């Protein structure tokens, strides 16, 4: 009864440089509930991340969010980071601004 | 309309790192209120929205201290349950409940429940009638008997059509600025190349609460299943919601779909294409 | 509030 995290990374608004917004990770489909989740600008760990929106679904799957504030600019790249039992190496997913 | 007062509730072992993690997180809706976790600084209970701040001392001593009960409670459970199904004090195990209940816009009960799960599989759970039981396996059948001779169902009937009802409805009395809003959503299509000769639309539609909302994407007055993508609906750090939803169309014949957004803050729905 | 949950 293994089940492999779901990670999507987006923002509250859609990203304009300059304008402070919110950076979401939100890790979804898991189980056990063990995991680590690291939100990261140009590689660097980024201190003072909110965890938040824990719950399970109908199938008792983990789910949970965590989530920063910033302002993006043109170059800075963003990421989440996520270790979990179900998973070789640690996973991770990049911030997509076109998406 | 109708609402929600719901306790999802986590312990999980970690033998050999001390004793479990225990967590309680509660929900009014789809709006985060309050939370309990053992491995914080200082385990009490504490708001996660502005307007429980509201509650004084006395609310806080009294759920803190029903929340360190409950930790010990399934500290034992976690023991037990080891036993019931011959397992080795070795391994990490898991046990989820979740818990509360659902008034109509009468502030009358629709229904209450109390369903528990031990490492992700259903184990017992409350029935609709408030009064019986159904049990997954024969361990969870030791659980029902138990439950039965203690006259446990008659005591959490009680706390579903009471207790329950009457806490659900002060918060909604304390937050029902918060709670009782309506955003609505803003929509957008975003587009993106693809081999031969074909493209993804992508419908996002975001800022909304509640939660619940439909996305849909048409192309001639018809809803399409085939080649749809989409992504569960998501919070988004501020206590809103976003989702999106996507089709893959022929290179050229774009302006021939549309997307339709649904939610109950729209006085009538959205229909958007891509520009 | 949350229930006072049972032993199991």
């Amino acid at each position: 009864i293994q089940k492999t995290p779901q990670i999507q990374v987006y923002s509250r608004h859609p990203p304009e440089n300059g304008k402070p917004n919110i950076l979401n990770c939100y890790v979804t489909q898991f189980h056990p509930p063990h995991i680590e989740i690291q939100m990261l600008k140009n590689g660097k760990k980024i201190p003072k991340v909110e965890m938040s929106d824990m719950s399970f679904s109908k199938d008792w799957s983990f789910y949970i969010l965590a989530h920063t504030e910033f302002t993006p600019t043109e170059t800075d790249t963003y990421a989440c980071r996520v270790k979990h039992d179900s998973m070789a190496e640690p996973k991770t997913v990049y911030w997509d601004r076109d998406m | 309309g109708p609402h929600s007062l719901r306790y999802f509730v986590t312990a999980v072992s970690r033998p050999g790192l001390g004793e479990p993690r225990y967590m309680e997180v509660g929900y009014v809706d789809d709006t985060e209120f309050v939370r309990f976790d053992s491995d914080a600084e200082n385990p009490r209970y504490e708001p996660r929205a502005r307007w429980m701040e509201q509650e004084g001392p006395e609310y806080w001593e009294r759920e803190t201290q029903k929340a360190k009960g409950n930790e010990q409670s399934f500290r034992v459970d976690l023991r037990t349950l080891l036993g019931y199904y011959n397992q080795s004090k070795g391994g990490s195990h898991t046990i989820q409940v979740i818990s509360g209940c659902e008034v109509g816009s009468d502030g009358r009960l629709l229904r209450g429940y109390q369903q528990y799960a031990y490492d992700g599989c259903d184990y017992i759970a409350l029935n609709e009638d408030l009064k019986t039981w159904t049990a997954a396996d024969m361990a969870a059948l030791i659980t029902k008997h138990k439950w039965e001779q203690a006259g446990e169902a008659e005591r959490l009937r009680a706390y579903l059509e009471g207790t329950c009802v009457e806490w659900l409805r002060r918060y909604l009395k304390n937050g029902n600025a918060t709670l009782l809003r309506t955003d609505s959503p803003k929509a957008h299509v975003t587009h993106h190349s693809r081999p031969e000769d074909k493209v993804t639309l992508r419908c996002w539609a975001l800022g909304f609460y509640p939660a619940d909302i439909t996305l849909t994407w048409q192309l001639n007055g018809e809803e399409l299943i085939q080649d749809m993508e989409l992504v569960e609906t998501r919070p988004a750090g501020d206590g809103t919601f976003q989702k999106w939803a996507s089709v893959v169309v022929p290179l050229g014949k774009e302006q021939y779909y549309t997307c339709h957004v649904y939610h109950q803050g729209l006085p009538e729905p959205l229909t958007l294409r891509w520009e | 509030a949350v229930y006072n949950f049972a032993t199991m």
